[PDB]
């Protein structure tokens, strides 16, 4: 099956005979006719025996290894899917598998992560996530120069305003356990920070946006923990458990300082 | 001026403490960010009893958390009103006693308690005039019971003058979690009768009974049990924190309730507590508070007081009340049920009034009755302890650690003579 | 016409039922009473719950707590950045100092 | 909190092949090794740390060693879909079988395989920091599972001594049996399973067969279905270490609250609800009845009848939609009923535990996705009935000196037979005397 | 007429006076349980239709 | 409050299946399990809880266990319309019949099925919390209805005892009969039906044939029509448990107000009006004439004439638009009339009960939508007539020891034949003395 989500399963990847791909490229439009007319006129009802016979008649050719390769690949393809194992689910899947020489084809692979000179973009389940270098690692962000002096004095008013913006009655402390403090949107947080600290430079504001957009929970739109976001912004550090495959080496081997 | 250092031991200790600090923080109007937000000035003058001003309106509680498992501390730090404690005061080990009193008293306690003693001493001299230490723990687990008990003994040896409250829940057979509950409760109680100043016996059995019969909740999770016990602790120390027409500190209550030094186990209640279907139909008078306060099905212990005699009793009231009404109700209660009160102590009811209610309530009450029905609980535990100990069940888990057989014999004998002294004081005459 | 339990009283008057008193005196469970009388109980006690974004996660008490963001407060636990598997133990605060994955944001 | 799991035998690593498939699914780890692309920048749980270790660049190599003597089933693991998941060194494999021969597996091939095995485990424990305990998996029927199984448990106990070794063993069932010399293997194994295991959990096969025949209505069950639900039991008693719960118990609690005497560690496990997808459609799941369902002998994991015995202690792991309110109500009803009876010396014979995460399904598994479940681990005297049932059919074959020449040729003598027999006799006297 | 001029201690579910310190409103009592059970039913129906298919 | 109903025999589950059709229609249950709220105008309430349990996910399964030995009729239920309604697990089905044999059904086969049955009923009773009582449906003519029907009742009295066990039995008719060994079956069943049934209600088939011939004037009825109006009787005597009326009578009152001696519980029954869709419009239904019509022998459910007997006690259930005034007037004029007579030592020989909900109709049934109805359950000495007529033709066959070799070959002997004979003799002496 090709339309399935596509998962990271390891591959077998037989080595293909040399003169096989260029001959399949022009022969397969005939093999598709042969297999269908042998299966009775409709797709998805082809036995691997009928497919091998149609292949053998369409490409006379077929030295020993060149035939054994096709037979073994067809066998793996038919077992790919759990069920009856009497027919082929997708003829196009089989064709692509036979061309690449991989049991699961190149087309069924993941989307990957783009890494332009600075940024790092990952297409995730809910939207896309991005990480801008030259000013951060996974764990520690680079704090702006004149921000902490101005933040540490008016620190608490930021959250008082952030909760008043989402509708917290600041007289009673019932709403904090009710959970209205839990849900705070990212633009509302930055707007409260603007209303508290006055003019916020574009750089410092972007710093705030980045840290909040990190700390926000996946799925929902609001942050998880406001008093924790406080010490987060104060310390300039983040509990990100930055993972391995392609982001972890690309941060610490490349020269992102200058 | 008068100060209370809070100590929470173990999982139950930490979760009770978390709801307690939430309750107090709302009473004094401090938000999760650790700054003042309230309206009345009457909240500021007596937060030195519980907090310490750090920097520009930043009050951190005077608490010391102590346990042996990471999950409990994260449950503390992750919730709201969790980012207000100081991380230095989070003395904390990570092996885990695991329902083993010997582990919590000889192996892990013996090396972790010195670091706990550092933090508690540092926070003890952080203030001027100690009123007393407030230790909240359990008697079922190990890291609460065992280490908490060694902490009590060491503190009482360092500072013997200051007061010492201990809110201890006792394992009840009706809701009995672990198997070695009696092996922990028996040894812990024996140390409590010689070290603690006064104890306030709670139990989950009566707490569940309250949430079912009186509150009539549907899903009484542990959040509400901690909710109830926390309200009890706040009601105890309202008099320190707020001006009253008749004040009553911790040492004043203790001297009015404890007639003899070994006889310091109290049963507690709270008023008002009514279901939300029945809050439409009620009134708020002092008689309306007393009828629910002295109600046997509102105590927070599983001891029916009409099975014994109230040695002494105490009542702390809060709200705009009339002292004549307060004292006439106590007199009427003492005169109607004239058999459940001891003879050789006339006027067995100490009382006090404070003018500041909890936020949103009009009037409230808190009861502390030192009865002789508490020997019902200790006999109920000691009979299970001797049931196992006649047969050395589970005994190897302690004996293979440094404990011997004599510790169990003396612990049972100390439990035996205590319920003997309670029986004799119940059967005394004049 | 399905027959009610208590249809009419001694006089010829229809009966308006009080689900809250039933939920109190456990004559029926509240979870049943609300669904059975969804019209009055919504007016009497009930309101809707907040749902997780992913429907594959089972819906239980703790999942509703973590949905409406009262998880850490009502229930002793630790809040998690992920929401597909909410109750994953996270011990960043308690991790020893030399642990290979330990940040010091809280301290 | 960290725990490593060693598997000894062809049954051990088939159970492990089902257990680890369940663990990767519970933590969202793709079978090639690493979490999906969503969790690459910020990540998440940090719960996996007790079973996996985050290696290198996007890999989570589990904390276990499969070990066997024939390379057949091990290479099946090496060539399956989990080629990438297990480090190559961890999957140990000898050259020739022990072949249902305890002596062969204990004196002939053990001496060269166990040194490599424990020199791997040592560097696994050194990578570990907060080791909770080991947990072993073996069937005492064969030769590898019993022979070097016993040899490994012996050398583990001399290297560590007091560390908790949870032993999930598989005995031969009374009637459904697949070998002939398995009585000899079982008796010679239990003489060291008594003395080196901390807590042992019996798992007979015909009991699980009746479970799949009756409850899950799988009319033709293979071994993969058995190993699937055995994995469910392991997952349910370790979920407290992995995910946070309202009332947690670790591995140290089992040793504390279920072993009243150091020589009595044999636990009849159980599980509920074992329900198919159609009976779940018809039957409601509430804490009261699944607590009852965990106590009936038609849902235990060992073919024995506790109505003949007296419960010593009981442990109850709950997962999912569970409040302490009703579990206290349920254990109340259990303790007031009299269709089951406890031992007099234990008056508080229960221990509950609650976790938040409900058990998962495995695609291809037949259990329905439920909101709650219960795993009981009890202790009784029905186990003492099992050992004598096995002791009799060992003494039958030993009276005529059947098959003895195989063991004596491989290196032992007949003093081992006499001493293993009188050990079972002493253990029988111990169980009868405790139950009084 | 203090009794007649006084409000009931708790007025309904949402009440601005009733914080956590005052014990008139408990979190443990939940009025959402009714609909939460409905959500459970929907989840189970979907899951088991899928498994049966 | 809950009441769970067990059914024993091929007539047991056919009666059970007309009852449960009527119950599902009364509480608006679609046969696939759920109730559509839109279609039913009636107000919703938890009245259904005494039969259906809120199971699974928005589903209601009855509190019932069909049990039979032939797989034919049970598997026919599993294939019919109500497939998804019942459990697959509650319909207990044996593999081989008792085949018109109390012996085969009480000694040989009962000992295998009774353990599975009553160790399932324990799980239903555990699901209940306010269990009112069991009620049994059986025909005593067959083998499993008689044999293990008595074995079930015996082990029920041992297991529970104080919970009420209402019995609705079907005796063979005097002249219309389907079997030959039924005298032996009925006698050997009734010896235990004496001391183990709490309240027994007799139901004969020719009497019901008379009803459908005379009143409903269906000239060619089947067992379904018999099953249908028997379900009308059962529904109308549990309606007080289900729907509260002006004067309710639960299941504990029949025991109190109709059983003057612990060994005298056999109740004639009746029903009125049993009226087709065309006599309904013409006849004006009022309380007076339906109280009259429920008292003639032309309208009873047992072929006997109480004119030869004395009414020991009576019980009148009313449904529909009945005020207490006229029901009190009708019971007054019955008390004054001398065509029937009450026993002298019982002066107040009535117990009325009134429920508001009218009895429902089954679309496709034969009854019309009726405003008000009466279900009488009385007690007399005409039952002493029935058992003596049956005892005559039991000793008739037993004189030549006919068919005896069947029972002796199954495991019986001759002693229980003798003692079951003289037991009926003592009972006859009992009824003749009480009627004095
Ligand atoms: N529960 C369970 N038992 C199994 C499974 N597979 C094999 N067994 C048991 O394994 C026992 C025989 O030993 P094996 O595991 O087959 O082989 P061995 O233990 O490695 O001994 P050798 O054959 O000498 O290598 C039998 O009693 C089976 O019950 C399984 O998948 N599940
Ligand atoms: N009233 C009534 N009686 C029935 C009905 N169906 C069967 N019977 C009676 O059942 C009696 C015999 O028992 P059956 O139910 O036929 O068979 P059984 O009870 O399973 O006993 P075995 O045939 O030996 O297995 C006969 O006297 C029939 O009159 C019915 O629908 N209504
Ligand atoms: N009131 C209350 N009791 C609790 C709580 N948690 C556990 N318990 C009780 O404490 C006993 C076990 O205590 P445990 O957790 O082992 O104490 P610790 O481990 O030393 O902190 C059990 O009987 C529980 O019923 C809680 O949050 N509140
Ligand atoms: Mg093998
Ligand atoms: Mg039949």
């Amino acid at each position: 099956m090709l339309n399935v989500t596509g998962g990271r399963r390891p591959v077998a990847s037989w080595r293909t005979p040399p003169g096989f791909l260029e001959r399949l490229a022009d022969a397969w439009p005939a093999v598709l006719d042969g297999a269908v007319e042998q299966a009775g006129g409709d797709p998805a009802r082809v036995t691997r025996d009928s497919f091998l016979a149609a292949l053998r008649e369409a490409l006379p050719g077929l030295s020993a290894a060149e035939d054994d390769y096709a037979r073994q690949v067809s066998l793996s393809v038919i077992q790919q899917v759990r069920g009856s194992n009497v027919f082929f689910p997708d003829l196009d899947y089989l064709q692509a598998a036979l061309l690449q020489g991989r049991v699961p084809p190149q087309e069924l692979d993941q989307p990957r992560s783009t890494l332009s000179l600075a940024t790092f973009t990952t297409t995730t389940r809910s939207g896309t996530k991005s990480l801008d270098l030259f000013k951060t690692t996974g764990v520690t962000w680079k704090i702006p120069k004149g921000f902490l002096n101005r933040y540490n004095d008016c620190n608490h008013e930021v959250l008082r305003r952030a909760a008043a913006l989402v509708g917290a009655r600041h007289d009673g402390a019932r709403d904090v356990v009710a959970g209205v403090w839990g849900r705070v949107d990212v633009p509302t947080f930055v707007e409260a920070c603007r209303q508290v600290l006055g003019e916020i430079s574009a750089d410092e504001e972007e710093y705030l946006i980045a840290l909040a957009s990190e700390q926000v929970q996946d799925g929902t739109a609001y942050i998880r923990d406001l008093p924790f976001l406080d010490k987060c912004i104060q310390n300039g550090k983040t509990p990100t458990s930055i993972k391995g495959p392609e982001l972890l080496p690309s941060i610490f081997l490349n020269d992102t300082t200058s | 001026m008068r100060e209370i250092v809070h100590i929470q031991g173990g999982q139950c200790g930490n979760q009770i403490g978390a709801k307690f600090w939430e309750v107090v923080s709302d009473e004094h109007g401090i938000d999760p960010t650790g700054t003042y937000h309230g309206d009345s000035d009457l909240q500021l003058e007596r937060i030195n009893v519980y907090f310490n001003e750090a920097t520009g309106g930043r009050y951190v509680p005077r608490a010391i958390l102590m346990d042996l498992e990471p999950g409990t501390m994260d449950s503390v730090r992750s919730g709201p009103y969790g980012q207000i404690f100081r991380p230095d005061n989070f003395v904390f080990g990570q092996t885990g006693a695991g329902n083993n009193w010997a582990k919590g008293h000889y192996t892990e306690g013996a090396e972790l308690i010195d670091s706990v003693l550092d933090v508690v001493r540092k926070e003890a001299e952080s203030c001027d005039c100690l009123q007393g230490f407030q230790v909240c723990h359990s008697l079922g687990g190990g890291t609460g019971s065992g280490m908490g008990t060694l902490l009590i003994s060491k503190i009482r040896e360092e500072y013997p003058d200051r007061m010492m409250l201990t809110f201890s829940v006792v394992p009840s057979p009706k809701v009995s979690d672990t198997v070695v509950e009696p092996y922990n409760a028996t040894l812990s109680v024996h140390q409590l009768v010689e070290n603690a100043d006064e104890c306030m016996v709670l139990d989950n059995e009566a707490l569940y009974d309250i949430c079912f019969r009186t509150l009539k909740l549907t899903t009484p999770t542990f959040g509400d049990l901690n909710h109830l016990i926390s309200a009890v602790m706040s009601g105890i120390t309202c008099c320190l924190r707020f001006p009253g027409q008749l004040n009553a500190d911790l040492r004043k209550l203790a001297v009015n309730l404890i007639p003899f030094p070994r006889l310091h186990f109290f049963m507690v209640g709270f008023t008002p507590l009514t279901s939300r279907g029945s809050q439409q139909y009620r009134a708020l008078t002092v008689p309306e508070l007393t009828q629910q306060m002295w109600d046997a099905k509102n105590m927070m212990c599983a001891a029916d007081p009409r099975h014994g005699r109230y040695l002494t009793a105490s009542a702390l009231f809060r709200g705009r009340m009339s002292t004549k009404e307060v004292d006439e109700q106590m007199l009427n209660v003492q005169n109607k049920n004239s058999s459940y009160f001891v003879e050789w102590i006339p006027n067995n009811v100490k009382s006090s009034v404070c003018d500041i209610p909890p936020k949103g309530l009009k009037m409230s009450a808190t009861f502390i009755g030192n009865s002789t029905a508490i020997q019902e609980m200790f006999k109920r535990v000691s009979e299970q302890f001797t049931a196992m100990f006649r047969r050395k069940a589970f005994l190897h888990w302690y004996t293979g650690e440094g404990m011997d057989e004599m510790e169990f014999t003396e612990a049972e004998s100390n439990m035996n003579d205590l319920v003997s002294e309670y029986q004799q004081y119940q059967d005394a005459s004049a | 016409v399905v027959g009610a339990k208590v249809m009419k009283d001694r006089d010829g008057r229809p009966a308006v039922r009080d689900p809250t008193f039933l939920a109190e005196t456990q004559m029926m469970k509240k979870d049943a009473a609300d669904r059975l009388m969804g019209e009055t109980a919504r007016q009497s006690g009930a309101r809707d719950t907040t749902m997780l974004p992913n429907p594959d996660v089972p819906v239980t008490i703790y999942t509703e707590a973590v949905a409406n963001k009262t998880y850490g407060g009502v229930f002793p636990g630790t809040t998690t950045l992920n929401t597909a598997a909410p109750f994953g133990k996270s011990t960043n605060f308690s991790k020893p100092m030399s642990d290979y994955s330990k940040v010091v944001v809280d301290e | 909190r960290e725990v490593i799991s060693i598997h000894i035998g062809q049954a051990g690593i088939q159970v492990g092949n089902a257990c680890w498939e369940l663990y990767c699914l519970e933590h969202g780890i793709q079978p090639d090794g690493q979490m999906p692309s969503d969790k690459t920048i910020g990540g998440g749980d940090d719960a996996f740390n007790t079973f996996f270790s985050e290696t290198g660049a996007g890999k989570h190599v589990p904390r276990c060693i499969f070990l066997d003597l024939e390379p057949t089933v091990v290479d099946e693991v090496r060539t399956g879909t989990y080629r990438q998941l297990f480090h190559p060194e961890q999957l140990i494999s000898g050259k020739e079988d022990a072949a249902n021969n305890f002596a062969r597996g204990h004196y002939t091939i053990g001496k060269e395989i166990v040194d490599l095995a424990l020199d791997r485990i040592r560097k696994l424990a050194d990578n570990c920091t907060g080791l909770q305990g080991f947990l072993v998996f073996n069937a005492v029927g064969g030769g590898t599972g019993s022979g070097l199984g016993s040899l490994l448990l012996e050398r583990l106990s001399v290297d560590y001594g007091k560390k908790s070794k949870l032993g999930f063993t598989v005995y031969p069932s009374p009637q459904v049996s697949t070998a002939v010399v398995e009585p000899y293997n079982s008796v010679l194994s239990t003489h060291s399973l008594l003395e080196h295991t901390d807590v042992a959990v019996m798992l007979d096969n015909e009991a699980i067969y009746d479970i799949c025949r009756r409850s899950l209505d799988i009319e033709r069950p293979t071994y993969t279905n058995l190993n699937r639900l055995i994995a469910q039991v392991i997952s349910s008693l370790t979920a407290s270490l992995r995910f946070d719960g309202a009332l947690n118990v670790d591995i140290t609690e089992f040793q504390t609250n279920l072993v009243p005497y150091p020589r009595i560690h044999f636990m009849l496990s159980s599980y509920a609800p074992i329900i198919s997808a159609e009976k779940a459609y018809h039957e409601q799941l509430s804490v009261a009845e699944i607590t009852n369902a965990a106590f009936e002998p038609a849902s235990m994991m060992v073919k024995c009848d506790p109505r003949h015995g007296k419960y010593m202690a009981c442990c109850l792991m709950y997962r999912g939609d569970v409040v302490p309110k009703d579990v206290n109500a349920s254990v109340a009803t259990i303790k007031t009923k009299r269709t089951i009876q406890f031992v007099d010396w234990c008056p508080t014979g229960f221990k509950c535990g609650i976790n938040y995460q409900p058990p998962t399904v495995v695609p291809g598994g037949d259990l329905a996705k439920v909101q709650r479940a219960v795993c009981m681990i009890s202790n009784s005297t029905a186990i003492g009935e099992i050992f004598s049932r096995l002791d009799h059919k060992f003494d039958l074959m030993y009276a005529k000196r059947a098959f003895v020449h195989w063991y004596v040729g491989e290196g032992m003598e007949e003093g081992e037979f006499s001493e293993a027999r009188e050990d079972l006799a002493a253990l029988e006297k111990d169980f009868e005397e405790v139950g009084a | 007429d203090a009794k007649q001029l006084d409000m009931p201690g708790r007025v309904g579910d949402d009440d601005n006076r009733l914080g956590p310190s005052s014990l008139q409103k408990f979190d443990g009592e939940d009025l959402t349980a009714g609909d939460r059970k409905k959500a459970q039913i929907e989840q189970s129906v979907n899951w088991w239709a899928e498994q049966t298919a």
